[PDB]
């Protein structure tokens, strides 16, 4: 509640030697401070004899004590490189970007008239910033609110007059209303024109969507899948005007996609999420409701649509449970795989009318979830050589409605070319000993002895399989093939000899740089990735690392820098559960693959972020088949795996009482009749039986 | 709640004793003894419980412990637990000599 | 009023001017009323209707924002009684 | 002074650095005891170790006079019943 500090932003120079001391920052530094309980906007160049003790002293003087070293490290000392210069300043840089993007207003919550200290009272606007959670949005006046962003604020009245809330939606509950097949794109599309691949799509799950039957989207993998749900959500909406609050589970690392592919295929429509923790707990409930606590069910409804994650479903099962729905939308619904998930039955409890699963999942890998996904959509509805035919005859007549399969002969036409090529390595030097060896506890036990014993069964058929190809992946690997005993060429050649993989590689890679094509790395652990970490920053190409540990703030920037024309690095290593996780890279050519991922198809959606409709560049894989290993059997396995693959009576006095004060407020009112209703001032009647009224109400006046 | 003096001091006791969950973790133990089983003998397996069980025991055992280190402590003018409070404890109990 | 400046000042509301008619003085009201804070009362209902004042009030683009007081005058009778005779005024009414 | 493609691994579930000190003052106070010393709870740990070894010893003896790859927790009783630290509860 005071004022005191909260942050550091931008540190200058107040005045016109060897080592800056804290007296030079406060008798020649100017800081800028950002204030304690209040937006970035009122930001102070400000010293320390300028604002004496301030509660909050802490974080300045490390910012300082990081400044003074900062200082003898960029021009204070000749062992400083050129490259160094360049990460000292460059942090100034982006310290400042995330910074700025605060300044910008994305959102205003509400409007609140309070009072001042000069007996006034003013017009203050909860507002929210950019790329920030729901958190620390304070009131602002509205004096220069539309001063900076006018947009924001002729939106922030749009919504609250657009009088389309869950409240006068049609009773179809009962019985449906004929549908109709459309030949056009929906004069609700401002993103573009789709295709003739996404337009009857929408025209199968809306189709559907009239008999009281849920259906499942199985398409390839990015088919404008999201589209044709938006547009599915779109026209469910202004067809059959269903005000319904919708609700969608997506994944935490494809929703920021998905809000501004609902925000620039459909404007009309508001989106509010679910992102938060402890604080937005409560502002999600500030506009999730009206006039704060409300008897019975009585809420008059501020969204329709919503977006969660799958953390966040089950932290708070209960509160949706009780809301009604009837619609249900999900991403990568793969994983509803076993019936015995916490999800799974997390899932049924949600008062439900249709659900919308969509994902590529194959559905013979096992029975279970070909049974499981058909039994979560509709609840009690479920080999032979020679009965095989009287069997299908079962299954490819029933499960059809409830599938969608489609190949991509569609918008591939345009887009460069899929490719793929297997590698045959054989065994090295310190290899075998560990290939050998390690099958028995000979020299397992004299060298890391004490750890033998629990890797043991997870070095023979889930280690040796990923211990197979490398054998870096333990202790007494590194000095193993290094004989020798500081020096620099020798450990970067050591270590790209000892397997037959990273000499490849770092040829392939080196055939393709200087021709120009962006590699990826796909690789099943996660320290394999640090170990090329340490490597090629060594031999100067730039990277990012893509792992299971990583902000959504933090994934989100990188992600981008890489797909924009002019990024210089064609090198990106990815994850197999963390780099198929979501999102899609539209740059990338080449993808190579180190050890299959004890599976087949987990490789097929890895390639899958990587060749999309717009990759331009044709594309290339490489599979690094380890030869008279464990890696064989499995990969062979996994081929067994993927062998199958398929009117309202009269108006009372009330509203004679509600229709005479608004002609004195609004004049002629015909013209305005749904705006009204939609808001406390009308009941539900036709458009005609009010207008008729408003005629005869004057004809009695004159 | 009167002052701050020795406040949370009394507090969390009481709060501790109400309750009835594992005092250490469950995880970290876990692997403390598949690691020692290994040095008296190799290829070990353990029951979900097994563990489950030593934890109730060593707890309860330790609990025990502190439950006389802390009467010695009394007896000592002190109501700090040290370092030898515990070995009286165990000698006279038997299992320190 | 929905009529006039529909079609002369269509595109942005606020340029509206009154030019040369005179509308009355209101020397003794608490805050400064010049003929400027008149143009904007009539846009404001032109904008939120009659009777909503707070709206027009707390607007960030009328900048009428402490010249009212819904001891201290203008308050909600005294606008109401402001445009009534203002609107009949320039049409030609009290005649 | 190299990146020298440095990977780092170190082991903190089972090892004794990897447990939670908190673990331990959680269970002081259930005693009850105002003060905890740095050195004490050091020891305390100490003689944990002391006790776990010789259970696991018996334990292991009885999984093994069986030829069983299973250790059970009846298995663990027992060794309690041995030292007197037998637990109800478990495995009539
Ligand atoms: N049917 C479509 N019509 C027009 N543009 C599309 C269509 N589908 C996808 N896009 C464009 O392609 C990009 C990714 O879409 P998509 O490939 O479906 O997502 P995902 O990576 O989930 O598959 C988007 O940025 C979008 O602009
Ligand atoms: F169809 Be996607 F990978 F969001």
């Amino acid at each position: 509640d005071f004022h005191g500090i909260d942050i550091v932003i931008n540190h200058r120079l107040k005045t016109s030697k060897t080592v800056p001391d804290l007296n030079n920052c406060k008798e020649n530094y100017e800081f800028l401070i950002k204030w304690t309980d209040e937006s970035h906007l009122h930001n102070t160049w400000e010293t320390y004899e300028s604002i004496g003790q301030v509660r909050g002293l802490k974080r300045l003087d490390n910012y300082c004590k990081q400044f003074i070293i900062e200082d003898q490290q960029v021009r204070l000392d000749p062992y400083v490189t050129a490259e160094d210069i360049e990460i000292m300043d460059m942090e100034r840089e982006r310290r400042l970007d995330e910074f700025e993007e605060f300044h910008v207003p994305e959102r205003i919550i509400d409007s609140q008239r309070a009072s001042l200290e000069d007996g006034t009272s003013q017009l203050q606007y909860l507002v929210k910033w950019r790329r920030l959670n729901y958190d620390e949005a304070t009131w602002e006046n509205a004096t220069d609110i539309v001063k900076l962003a006018p947009e924001q604020v002729k939106h922030f009245q749009n919504r609250e007059n657009s009088k389309i809330l869950p409240q006068y939606s049609s009773n179809y509950t009962s019985q449906r209303p004929r549908f109709e097949k459309l030949s056009v794109q929906p004069p609700f599309i401002k993103g573009g024109e789709l295709r003739d691949f996404q337009l009857t799509g929408i025209n199968w799950m809306a189709f559907l969507w009239s008999k009281g039957d849920n259906g499942i989207l199985a398409d390839e993998m990015g088919l404008g899948k999201t589209v044709q749900t938006v547009a599915f959500i779109s026209w469910l909406i202004f067809a059959r005007r269903q005000n319904g609050p919708h609700i969608i589970v997506v994944p935490l690392s494809t929703m920021p996609a998905w809000l501004d592919t609902f925000e620039k295929w459909a404007p009309d429509l508001n989106c509010i999420c679910y992102m938060g923790n402890q604080k937005s707990r409560d502002t999600i409930r500030e506009y999730e409701f009206y006039t704060n606590p409300r008897a019975k069910g009585k809420k008059t409804m501020k969204f329709n649509v919503l977006l969660t994650t799958y953390e966040y479903i089950l932290k708070d099962r209960a509160e949706l449970g009780s809301i009604k729905w009837q619609f249900m939308a999900v991403d990568e619904a793969h994983r509803l795989k076993n019936a015995e998930s916490s999800l799974y039955e997390s899932l049924n409890s949600f008062k439900v009318a249709n659900r919308m699963l969509i994902t590529g999942t194959p559905l013979q890998n096992n029975i279970k979830e070909l049974a499981a996904l058909v039994n979560f959509l509709m609840p009690g509805r479920f080999n032979q050589d020679e009965e095989q035919e009287e069997y299908i005859h079962d299954l490819h007549r029933r499960i059809q409605p409830f599938i969608l399969r489609r190949l991509k002969k569609d918008v591939e036409k345009s887009l460069p070319s899929k490719t793929e090529r297997i590698l045959r390595v054989e065994l090295s030097d310190v290899q075998t000993e560990y290939y050998k060896n390690i099958l028995t506890k000979n020299y397992s036990a004299l060298t890391a002895g004490a750890k033998g014993g629990h890797f043991s069964l997870l070095n023979i058929m889930n280690e040796l399989k990923k211990a197979s190809n490398h054998p870096y992946l333990f202790d007494n690997a590194e000095e193993r093939v290094l004989q020798k005993f500081m020096t620099r060429e020798n450990v970067l050649r050591g270590l790209i000899m000892s397997s037959g993989k990273m000499v490849l590689l770092d040829q392939l890679l080196t055939r393709l740089k200087k021709d120009g094509h962006r590699v990826l790395i796909f690789s099943q652990m996660v320290r394999m990735l640090d170990i090329l970490g340490d490597y090629l920053s060594i031999k100067g190409i730039n990277f990012q690392r893509l792992d299971g540990t990583v902000p959504s703030a933090q994934r989100r920037i990188s992600i981008d820098h890489f797909n924009s024309p002019d990024s210089n690095d064609f090198v990106f290593l990815l994850s197999t559960r963390a780099g198929g996780l979501g999102i899609n890279l539209m740059t990338a050519d080449t993808v190579v693959i180190f050890d299959s991922d004890w599976n087949p198809q987990a490789d097929l959606q890895a390639m899958a972020r990587a060749h999309r409709i717009g990759q331009k560049n044709h594309v290339m894989v490489y599979r690094l088949v380890s030869k008279d290993t464990v890696e064989e059997e499995v990969l062979e396995r996994a081929r067994k795996k993927m062998i199958l693959e398929y009117d309202m009576d009269s108006i009372g006095e009330s509203e004679v009482r509600a229709l005479y004060k608004a002609i004195l407020k609004f004049g002629n009112l015909k013209e305005i009749l749904d705006e009204l209703i939609a808001d406390g001032t009308l009941p539900v009647k036709s458009f005609e039986k009010y207008g008729e009224t408003y005629d005869e109400m004057m004809e009695a006046a004159k | 709640h009167r002052y701050r003096p020795g406040t949370v001091a009394l507090r969390e006791i009481r709060r501790y004793q109400k309750s009835t969950e594992l005092l250490i973790r469950k995880l970290p133990f876990q692997r403390l003894v598949r690691e020692i089983a290994q040095d008296f003998k190799t290829d070990l397996r353990f029951q979900s419980s097994a563990v489950m069980a030593l934890q109730e025991a060593s707890e309860a055992y330790l609990v025990g412990l502190f439950e006389d280190t802390n009467l010695c402590g009394i007896h000592a003018k002190r109501v700090t637990i040290m370092p030898k409070d515990i070995q009286l404890a165990r000698r006279i109990r038997g299992e320190r000599a | 009023l929905k009529n006039l400046i529909n079609s002369n000042y269509k595109d942005d509301p606020l340029k509206f001017s009154l030019g040369n008619n005179t509308p009355k003085p209101v020397q003794n009201w608490s805050s400064n009323w010049t003929k400027e804070e008149d143009e904007k009362l009539l846009i404001g209902v032109f904008k939120y209707g009659y009777g909503s004042w707070t709206q027009i009030r707390d607007d960030p683009f009328l900048g009428i924002t402490d010249k009212i007081f819904l001891k201290k005058v203008p308050g909600a009778i005294h606008l109401g009684r402001r445009v009534d005779y203002l609107l009949s005024f320039l049409r030609g009414g009290l005649n | 002074g190299k990146g020298g493609a440095k990977r780092h691994r170190k082991v903190l579930r089972d090892n004794i650095q990897g447990i939670t000190k908190p673990a331990i003052r959680r269970l002081a106070r259930r005693g009850g005891v105002k003060r905890i010393s740095g050195l004490i709870y050091e020891e305390t740990r100490g003689v944990l170790k002391v006790f776990l070894e010789n259970v696991i010893r018996d334990a292991v003896t009885y999984t093994e006079h069986a030829k069983r790859k299973t250790v059970t927790a009846m298995d663990v009783v027992y060794a309690l019943k041995r030292q007197g630290r037998t637990l109800y509860g478990f495995g009539g």
